[PDB]
Formats: structure tokens, sequence, C-alpha cells
């Protein structure tokens, strides 16, 4: 028995591109037919864009995708590695429910964790999120990012139903399809910050959008068992986790809490890393990657 | 050093912004509150920096009073940095206190500023404009600050600023709108 030369896991909660678009207030209930944002360049030769004078508003558009049953992998060379991984993933599944992941997903849905740099000097944040079965909606919400503070995980009354819904989702108890969209308060004639590639702001044609990976990052700020200091707040979940913005890389490999050794121990020889590590382990199994030899 | 308004505060960690990624927001959400809101009995200091290390922000250091800076603990104008920062309240200062030197001034490093001035003042163009214009006198004021990207581009522009000496005597009154000492001995506790 040894490691796995090839591994391939499949992603969960994938969003679309979050196009920006504008409007006004008290027409936010008539936002099926609404305008968009513009892209222009000024004097080097770089891009910079701007809202009009009629609008403090900015708008977000994306929708989500759970799959269910994320323990079972899709690429290996050892059949015995599957026969040693099945007991571990079933052991984590059967003894406890997945709602601890689900609160920490669904409050980032509820807060402005995805509106990262859309509240650098804002005043009133209002987000509206839909649960879409078919051509209409049947379980509607409208959430707030002022209430739950952006570094703690303290739950409210809206959060448990969405948590048990998404925990039915990623565990295989029913496919869910969220649509998470937002309405902003920016500034009457204010500069925008969309994405880029590897200056040119990343311009979808006749609009402005940010890619899939930024929101697929933003909705999994689940690492708050990283070792050094836990008063700071949630950062996302990465094997060999390095972050540019806070600079210092959490969870170094020269001491034993990185993913590539706790996976070895938790999976194979059935000895357990901590219960203050488990939801980080299964969040790594949610993310996916090439975990080889 | 007659005022006794020392309000200390710490930082908060966030993953969606570097030091400039909140420093430009601080430059956006401090100047208008010190201009459109205003208050000559309110400002800031810079007593915890360094030259080579480039320490621009490391703790709460403000200058307020019982009424002018007394709205710095019930202010919803600085709401939003609850994922990246916090604040405090003023405390009783002692008799012998220090006073550091700072300046929120504008440094200029234009080697072709003579050409852009002579385009409306002299008519000397860029062809013969290299005879006596300042080719290297417009130096840069390298220092650590935030990267405020105006309409000229989205890149992070350097925040030039000059530090100052340390004197035992003080000078109470009014400073510039940015809090840097334009004649007044700034605070450094």
């Amino acid at each position: 028995l040894s490691t796995a030369s090839v591994l391939a896991f499949e992603r969960k909660l994938d969003p679309s591109d979050a196009l920006m678009s504008a409007g006004a207030w008290a027409q936010r209930d008539a936002s099926q037919e609404w305008p968009a944002v513009t892209v222009r360049e000024k004097s080097q030769t770089v891009d910079v864009a701007n809202l009009p004078s009629d609008a403090d508003t900015l708008k977000v558009r994306f929708t989500l995708r759970v799959l269910g049953g994320a323990g079972t992998p899709s690429a290996c060379n050892d059949a015995a590695y599957r026969d040693k991984l099945l007991q571990t993933v079933a052991t984590y599944v059967n003894d406890q429910g997945f709602a601890e992941l689900a609160r920490r997903y669904a409050h980032n849905l509820a807060n402005a964790r995805f509106l990262w740099r859309n509240r650098v000097g804002a005043e009133a944040v209002e987000v509206r999120i839909n649960h879409i079965r078919q051509g209409e909606v049947a379980r509607a919400w409208r959430f707030d990012a002022l209430a739950i503070g952006l570094r703690d995980f303290k739950a409210d009354a809206e959060l448990d139903a969405l948590a048990e819904l998404i925990a039915s989702g990623l565990s295989g108890s029913g496919h869910v399809l969220l649509e998470v969209v937002a309405f902003a308060r920016i500034g009457d004639g204010q500069e925008v910050f969309p994405s880029q590639e590897l200056k040119t702001l990343y311009s979808v044609r006749d609009a402005a959008a940010i890619h899939s990976q930024k929101i697929g990052n933003a909705l999994r700020t689940i690492d708050t068992w990283y070792p050094d200091e836990d008063g700071l707040g949630p950062i996302a979940v990465e094997p060999y986790g390095s972050v540019t913005s806070q600079g210092k890389a959490y969870r170094q490999p020269k001491q034993k809490l990185d993913f590539y050794t706790l996976l070895d121990n938790w999976v194979l020889r059935d000895e357990a890393p901590a219960v203050e590590q488990q939801h980080y382990v299964i969040a790594n199994l949610i993310r996916g990657g090439v975990f080889g030899e | 050093m007659a005022m006794d308004h020392y309000l200390d505060i710490r930082l908060r960690p966030d993953p969606e912004f570097p030091p400039a990624q909140l420093m430009s927001v601080l430059f956006g959400k401090l100047h208008q509150a010190l201009v459109a809101q205003g208050g000559d009995r309110i400002g800031v200091s810079f007593p915890d920096l360094d030259e080579s290390r480039s320490r621009l922000g490391e703790r709460l250091r403000i200058h307020a009073s019982a009424d002018d800076l007394r709205a710095l603990l019930a202010r919803p104008w600085l709401e939003g940095l609850r994922d990246h920062l916090q604040f405090g309240e003023p405390a009783v200062v002692p008799h012998p206190t220090p006073y550091r030197q700072v300046s929120r001034v504008q440094a200029k490093s234009n080697p072709e500023r003579l050409r852009r001035r002579l385009m409306r003042r002299h008519d000397l163009s860029e062809e013969e404009a290299r005879k006596r214009i300042p080719d290297t006198v417009a130096r840069a004021l390298d220092l650590p600050f935030v990267t405020l990207r105006s309409q000229s581009t989205g890149q992070h522009f350097r925040l030039f600023i000059r530090h100052g000496p340390l004197q035992v005597t003080a000078e109470e009154g009014g400073f510039t709108c940015y809090g840097l000492s334009k004649g007044g001995f700034v605070p450094w506790f």
C-alpha cells in the first residue's frame, strides 16, 4: 500500500461569469430589462471604465451547481487505493451531517464575501438569491451583508434552511441549482474594478465580467483551522496554501498539517487527524486537483 | 501638546486586498470625511514608520478631542472594513508626551515638467528642450503607501511623503487636511 500516482476530483458550486450592469433604485423589481456597463480606454495605453451619473447601482449575475457524492474519485491506477479510500470517505459521511461545511458556504452566499471590492466605501448592502427548479422560482430569499460580520461564522434564521438544502445537495440527496445575484451601491460616476487575464480589464463583449474561479474561490472560505493565529478570519482552502494578499502561506509542509500528509494518514492506515481538520479535508476533496506521486 | 486625544486601534486580516488594496480605500474614505465632513480639531499622525522598512501603517494613531474627535467611536462613515480593520477611543494622556514630524505633502518628479510648462508659457518644444531644463532635478520620493489608481491608469502609484525630526516642545492648533504638519508639530505617541 502506497500513494496514488494519478488523482482527479470534480468541482462543486461552479458559477458562471458575473457580468456587471447598471440601473437605478425602485426599478430593481423590474430588472429583467435593464442596461449594462461600458468599457473604454484613456491615456501608456491602458483600460479604465466608469458608471454614469444616473447610477449608484451595479449588478451581478451568476448561478450555481452542486453534484453530490464527492468522495468517490474519477482517476487512479491502484484499485487497492480505492478499496482503502472507500472506508475513510464513508466513515466521514455516515457519522455526522455536512452542515458545518454548509453554514460556511451559505453565509458567504448570504454576505458580501463575493462582493469583495464592491464594499470598499459602501453604505447599504442588499443581496437577493433564488432557488430555481424550473421556468420560475419557488423558494425565494433576499439576504443582507451588514448583519453577519465578514470574519465570524455566527448563524442566523435564514441560514439553516439553505444549509440543509446545500447539504442535501453535495451529499447526493437532491440536485440544487442556486442563482446568486447582487445589486450594488457604488457611486455616481465611480471607477470599476473587473478582472483581467494574466493593461486590459477582462472585457466580455458589450459588458464587463469577472471569471468563474474568483467566485468559485469566494464561496469556499472555509480554512479557519489554519495553525498560527485564528483571530484573523477565514481564508480559502488550498493544498499547500499560499496567499499573496496576506503574504504569509498558512499550513507549511515542514510541519505535519498540510493536505499531502493528513490525506495519507486519514485515508490509508485509518488513523485520524483532528476533528478540527475534517471539514478542511473534505473541502480539499470538494476543490479538486492532480494529487499524484 | 495640550490635547490628550490618543485613540489606538489594530488591524484585521482579509484575503481580498493587499496593503494598497485597503490603503487606497483609506485614502478614499478619510479625505472626504476630513473635507466634506471636516474638523480642524481632528486629524492623524505617523509615529511608527521607518525609512528602509517602509512602514506606512502598523497601529491606530489619531489626534482628536472630547468634542471634535468624539464622533470617532459612533461613526457609520467608516463602516465596511469589519473584514479588514477596527478602531478605538481616546484615553487620558500624561504630562510629558512627544511630538513627531510628518508631512502629507505633494512631491514632484517631472523631468519634462519644464516642457509641459513651456508648452503654455515658453513655446520651447521637445526638440530643443534639452539645453537647460531639469533633466534629473525632479527626483522621486520613494516611500511606502497605497496605490491610488486615478483615471490615468489602473496601476498602483507610489505615495510620496516626507518624515520629520523629534522635538520635546509641542505646537497645538491646526494642520493640513491630510494631518501632515504644514507648520504644526504633529503627534507621535
